[PDB]
């Protein structure tokens, strides 16, 4: 089988595909038409990336990048090595990932699971474009979205940022940060929580759910329950990518320049302050 | 299917649990517990029982004490009164060290003397309610992986605030009391040491944010949608475990190539969400005791784009 | 100079990070790891000199003293199985599927699959138990929103998959689980919760039909279930969305 429970599970059925010819597993995995069609954008993805560093590009991966176009070349396809590798890389990147999605709804059909985890999965991957075709598109060319590299990538955020002076003084950005945060939070406490409940000290049983309820509602003066923290746990990293692709959206095409001063429409308001009283 | 995951469409009510507490109801009971309506929709309804134990009002005293002296200091820098307090707010703050000096109580009460009062009592408040989840563990029968928890995030809040700034000499750093310029200060805090982009802690921190982010979704995904036999109620299916506990097991098995138990994933949390503010915090006593400039680092060695 | 760096340049901040990278290594793979408790060892079989593979970073027991009565279940527990199950070969590779040879939804096979749980009823921290219709209870109330208990109950046929009668909520922590279910002409049967649409004169599900609602995991306990008949139940139905319809698990669209 592979496994203990492994056996009774495997059934011929998912195949959202066809109905087999590419309905086996090749050792743990599961091979699919999304597995050789991921192995798809992934060879080709391996296959090429390697290749605009085999450009006299550089040693270690972490400076060898493949920058996207550039900016008079503004939604047109360039040539190669000129960064138009990007707009090859960046179409099977996005059909590597997505199939990886799809791929799942399958693994799900014969377990027959929930839908869940690869809807999950799509909200992460819309931030992807939103930052790199969207963003770009609404904005001018392919050239307002970042590099691929391991120590360059991180010049985009700064430059582009900084751009607007203090990001910090975002909209959402801020918001985006608040959500990480909590849920960053959040999940060491169901997670030091269930261990807890689960093993205690050294000597003593394993205590009741009606204790984690009890336990947690007997400190700030609520506890929100199993289900909670998991519909919870959805919210928070979801929101995250969420309330975040909102704000990129909105400097370049909303916003000019000075992130701040947005917030300056609330504080020169007729009436200034905005109700004293008398 | 499914819509018992988010919406729940049910409700149910009646009586009110409550455990043992080894040590006292006598603050515990505490207020009636006034079910919430749409609020059982998305969670439980009952909004109480809440405890009213020892350490749990001392944080209140010194929370309290501190909220103020802030308020109070973002007087001086206000003329006073409503239109003012509510055209910045924001804006505020309770400014650190002035003439510099180092890690002296410095100029007098007054200059970032401030500063020092309300930050004081924040060390009061926040240690108060570690004693809380702490023994209030000890009652209910469960353990402190919490309270643990919680002391790396006092990690992060000790150095960067406390602990951090004086290994150096003067108090002039650490973080000033806002909502506007606590932000500058981060901003003006890597800025000084180069890029805070090239901080190997700061960095893993980051690595470590979005892997409690991959894996808090996915958690509550893989449990959603197993909540069909009650993928749920995690604590049974570890005792005995269900085709819940294996349907999950099974997914990113045939998927990613590895597959734990209903109760590693618990493990890679915590774990995750700890290593995160922990390294900050090597990567925080370590930036200008060790390093004025983190760029020259990576370029000191080989790392830079 | 720079009273930081301890050589002609090995900054203490290197071996900081080497310190914490391997030791973290360290983590995972081990402590991090014990995600073998469950599902572990793993399958193997009897031939020649050595056996063609097998793992061994295994830790060691781990004792569960459980909630209330005799608490005894080391999870590292020889386990296995082998107790029926139907499923014959297709092709020669491991990996080539297993088919059904039966009745797969009436067999214990697949998308509708249950384990071999304990025989017992749940839990309660005060002794109880938890899982309990509103027949027993007394002082709980379904307030103002959806009670069937005499609403209709159907499935992709279409109608009299039968009538309802109540509900078996969560005693000990406040929310409805199960739902009471009579074929008219079979007394018992509760279906899931988290499956089954609740509205207004209807009560559509999808798992099933009221073609299958008849020949479903049955209680033979009136007032009470045990952990083993929840998941048998509970794999009922979910594998309808694949059984059920007989071409359910099939295409949808081309490409
Ligand atoms: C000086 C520079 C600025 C700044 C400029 C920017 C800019 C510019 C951006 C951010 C962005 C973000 N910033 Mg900022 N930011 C600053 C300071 C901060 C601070 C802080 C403490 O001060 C915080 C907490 C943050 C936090 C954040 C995040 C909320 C957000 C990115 C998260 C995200 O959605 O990732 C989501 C990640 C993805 C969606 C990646 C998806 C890729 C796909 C889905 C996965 C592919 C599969 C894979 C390849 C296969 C793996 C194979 C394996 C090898 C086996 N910033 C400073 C002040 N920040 C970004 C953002 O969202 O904009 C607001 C952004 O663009
Ligand atoms: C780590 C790098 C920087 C830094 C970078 C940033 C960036 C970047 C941002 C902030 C922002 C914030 N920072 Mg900061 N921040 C730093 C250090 C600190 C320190 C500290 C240890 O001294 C503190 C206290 C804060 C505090 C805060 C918050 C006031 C604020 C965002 C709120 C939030 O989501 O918090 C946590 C919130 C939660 C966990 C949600 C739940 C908590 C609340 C209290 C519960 C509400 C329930 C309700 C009241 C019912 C109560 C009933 C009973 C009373 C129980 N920062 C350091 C110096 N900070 C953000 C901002 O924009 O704020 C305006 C922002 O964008
Ligand atoms: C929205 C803001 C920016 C952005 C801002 C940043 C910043 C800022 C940073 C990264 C970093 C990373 N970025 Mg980026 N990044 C963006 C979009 C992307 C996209 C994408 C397709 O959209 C991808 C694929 C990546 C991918 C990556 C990773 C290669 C890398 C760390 C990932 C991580 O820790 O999480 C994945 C984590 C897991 C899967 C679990 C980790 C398990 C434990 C913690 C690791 C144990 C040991 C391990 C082997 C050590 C790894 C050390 C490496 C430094 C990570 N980024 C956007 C455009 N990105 C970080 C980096 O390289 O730091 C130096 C970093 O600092
Ligand atoms: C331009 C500025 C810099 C920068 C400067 C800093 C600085 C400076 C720091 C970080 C830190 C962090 N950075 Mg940064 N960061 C940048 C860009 C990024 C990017 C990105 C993709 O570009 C990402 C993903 C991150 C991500 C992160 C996080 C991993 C980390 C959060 C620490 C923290 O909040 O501690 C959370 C700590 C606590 C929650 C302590 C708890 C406090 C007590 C318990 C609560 C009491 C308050 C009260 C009770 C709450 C009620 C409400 C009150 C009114 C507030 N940064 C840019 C490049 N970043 C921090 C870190 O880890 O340091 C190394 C940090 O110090
Ligand atoms: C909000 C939702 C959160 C989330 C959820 C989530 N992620 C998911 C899932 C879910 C539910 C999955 O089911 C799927 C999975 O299998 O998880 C175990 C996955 C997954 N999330 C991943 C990553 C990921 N998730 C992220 C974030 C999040 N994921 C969110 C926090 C991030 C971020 C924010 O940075 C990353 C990087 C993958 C590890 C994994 C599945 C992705 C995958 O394996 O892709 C398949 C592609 C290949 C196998 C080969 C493609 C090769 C490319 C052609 C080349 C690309 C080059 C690249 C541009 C280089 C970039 C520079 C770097 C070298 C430095
Ligand atoms: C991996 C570590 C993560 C972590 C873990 C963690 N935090 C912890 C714990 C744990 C395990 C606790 O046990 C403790 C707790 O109770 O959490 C539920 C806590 C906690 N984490 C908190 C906050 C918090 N955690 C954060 C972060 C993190 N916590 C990390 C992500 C952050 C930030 C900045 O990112 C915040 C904001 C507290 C809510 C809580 C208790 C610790 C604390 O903050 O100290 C107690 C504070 C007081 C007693 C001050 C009293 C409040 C004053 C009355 C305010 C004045 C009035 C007020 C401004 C108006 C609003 C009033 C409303 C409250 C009604
Ligand atoms: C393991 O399973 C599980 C549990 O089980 C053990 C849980 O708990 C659980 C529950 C967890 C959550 C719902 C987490 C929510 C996320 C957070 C980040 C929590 C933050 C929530 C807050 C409300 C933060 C505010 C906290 C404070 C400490 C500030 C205010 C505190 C005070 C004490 C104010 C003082 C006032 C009084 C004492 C009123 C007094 C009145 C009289 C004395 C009369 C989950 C999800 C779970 O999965
Ligand atoms: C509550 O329920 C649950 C469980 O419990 C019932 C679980 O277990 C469980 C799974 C638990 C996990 C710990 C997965 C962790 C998710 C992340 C931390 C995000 C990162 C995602 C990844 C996919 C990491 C990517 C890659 C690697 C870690 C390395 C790749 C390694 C392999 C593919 C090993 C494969 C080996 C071979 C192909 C060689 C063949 C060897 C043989 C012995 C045959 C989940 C989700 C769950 O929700
Ligand atoms: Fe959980």
């Amino acid at each position: 089988a592979l496994l203990s429970f492994e056996r009774k599970y495997r059934v011929p059925g998912g195949t959202l595909v066809g109905g087999n010819l590419f309905d086996f597993w090749v050792g743990p995995f599961y091979v699919g038409f999304f597995g050789v069609a991921t192995f798809f954008f992934a060879a080709l993805g391996i296959i090429l990336i390697a290749w605009s560093a085999v450009l006299q590009g550089t040693w270690n991966p972490q400076l060898i990048s493949v920058y996207p176009p550039a900016l008079e070349y503004g939604l047109g396809g360039a040539p190669l090595a000129k960064g138009g590798l990007w707009q090859i890389i960046t179409i099977c990147a996005t059909g590597a990932f997505v199939s990886w999605a799809l791929r799942e709804v399958e693994i799900c059909r014969k377990l027959g699971i929930g839908y869940h985890i690869p809807f999950a999965f799509a909200f992460a991957i819309l931030a992807y474009l939103t930052l790199v075709l969207f963003r770009p598109v609404m904005m001018g060319a392919w050239g307002y979205a970042f590099p691929y590299g391991i120590w360059t990538h991180l010049d985009w955020v700064s430059n582009t940022g900084y751009t607007y002076g203090n990001f910090h003084y975002n909209p959402a950005h801020m918001i985006a940060i608040s959500f990480f945060f909590t849920n960053a939070l959040a999940l060491a406490l169901h997670g030091a929580l269930v261990l807890s409940a689960a093993n205690p000290e050294k000597g003593k049983e394993m205590r009741t759910p009606d204790h984690e309820d009890t336990f947690f509602r007997d400190l700030v003066g609520y506890s929100i329950g199993t289900l909670g923290i998991h519909r919870l746990g959805l919210l928070l990293s979801l929101s995250a990518v969420f309330f975040s692709a909102l704000c990129m959206i909105i400097t370049g095409t909303i916003w000019f320049d000075q992130w701040v001063d947005w917030w300056q429409w609330w504080v020169k308001l007729p009436w200034w302050a905005n109700i004293p009283g008398g | 299917a499914e819509y018992q995951n988010i919406f729940s469409q049910v409700q149910v009510r009646g009586p009110a649990d409550l455990g043992m507490t080894e040590d006292v109801n006598l603050a515990n009971r505490s207020g009636v517990g006034p079910f919430s309506t749409l609020l059982g929709w998305f969670g439980n309804a009952q909004l109480g029982p809440i405890y009213l134990g020892s350490l749990g009002v001392l944080s209140l005293f010194s929370g309290l004490m501190w909220f103020f002296t802030i308020g109070i200091w973002f007087w001086y820098q206000a003329g006073w009164n409503p239109a003012v307090f509510l055209r910045d707010l924001f804006f505020f703050s309770l400014e650190p060290p002035a003439p510099e000096y180092g890690l002296s109580f410095a100029a007098p009460l007054k200059e970032g003397g401030l500063w020092l009062i309300a930050s004081f009592f924040m060390f009061v408040a926040v240690w108060s309610w570690w004693g809380r989840t702490y023994l209030r563990a000890q009652a209910l029968g469960m353990g402190k992986h919490t309270a643990w928890a919680f002391l790396s995030a006092i990690w992060l809040w000790m150095v960067l605030g406390f602990i951090r700034p004086i290994l150096m000499g003067s108090w002039s750093e650490a973080v000033p009391y806002g909502i506007f310029s606590h932000l500058d200060w981060t901003n003006n805090f890597s800025l000084v040491h180069g890029n805070l982009f090239y901080n190997p802690f700061h960095g893993l921190s980051i690595a470590f944010l979005y892997g409690s982010a991959l894996l808090f979704a996915m958690h509550g995904a893989t449990i959603l949608a197993v909540s069909r036999f009650g993928g749920e109620r995690e604590l049974e299916q570890i005792a005995d475990r269900g085709t819940a506990a294996e349907r999950a097991a099974l997914f990113w098995r045939w998927t990613m190539g590895f597959n734990a138990t209903m109760e590693g994933i618990h493990r890679w949390a915590i774990w995750m969400a700890v290593l995160v503010t922990l390294t900050g915090g090597i990567g925080i006593l370590l930036s200008g005791t060790v390093v004025d400039n983190w760029y020259v680092w990576g370029q000191n060695h080989g790392m830079a784009p | 100079m720079v009273g930081v760096t301890a050589f002609g340049n090995f900054d203490l901040a290197s071996l900081a990070i080497y310190s914490f990278w391997i030791f973290l290594a360290g983590l995972i793979y081990y402590l991090q790891t014990e995600n073998m408790r469950e599902g572990y060892p793993l399958e193997n079989e009897d031939g020649t000199p050595a056996a063609n593979q097998g793992p061994f970073p295994l830790p060691k027991p781990k004792t569960f003293i459980l909630p209330h009565g005799r608490g005894t279940l080391t999870v590292p527990g020889p386990e296995s199985e082998d107790r029926p199950i139907a499923l014959a070969r297709t092709a020669v590779s491991e990996g080539f599927p297993h088919a059904p040879t039966g009745d797969p939804m009436k067999d214990g096979v697949g998308p509708a699959s249950w384990v071999a749980r304990r025989d017992l009823p749940e839990l309660d921290g005060h002794g109880h138990n938890k899982i309990k219709p509103m027949k027993a209870a007394a002082g709980f109330h379904v307030s103002a929103g959806k009670n069937p208990i005499g609403l209709p109950v159907r499935g992709c046929d279409l109608e009299i998959a039968g009538k309802v009668v109540d509900i078996w909520v969560d005693i000990p922590e406040q929310m409805a689980r199960f739902l009471e279910v009579e074929l008219k002409d079979g007394s018992t049967r509760l279906l899931p919760m988290q499956m089954v649409k609740v509205q207004s004169n209807r009560v559509h599900v999808n798992a099933l039909s009221s073609d299958l609602f008849a020949g479903i995991p049955t209680i033979k306990s009136p007032t009470e279930v045990t952990l083993l008949e929840e998941d048998k139940i509970c794999g009922y139905v979910a594998g309808g969305l694949m059984y059920a319809a007989p071409k359910r698990k099939s295409v949808v669209a081309a490409m």
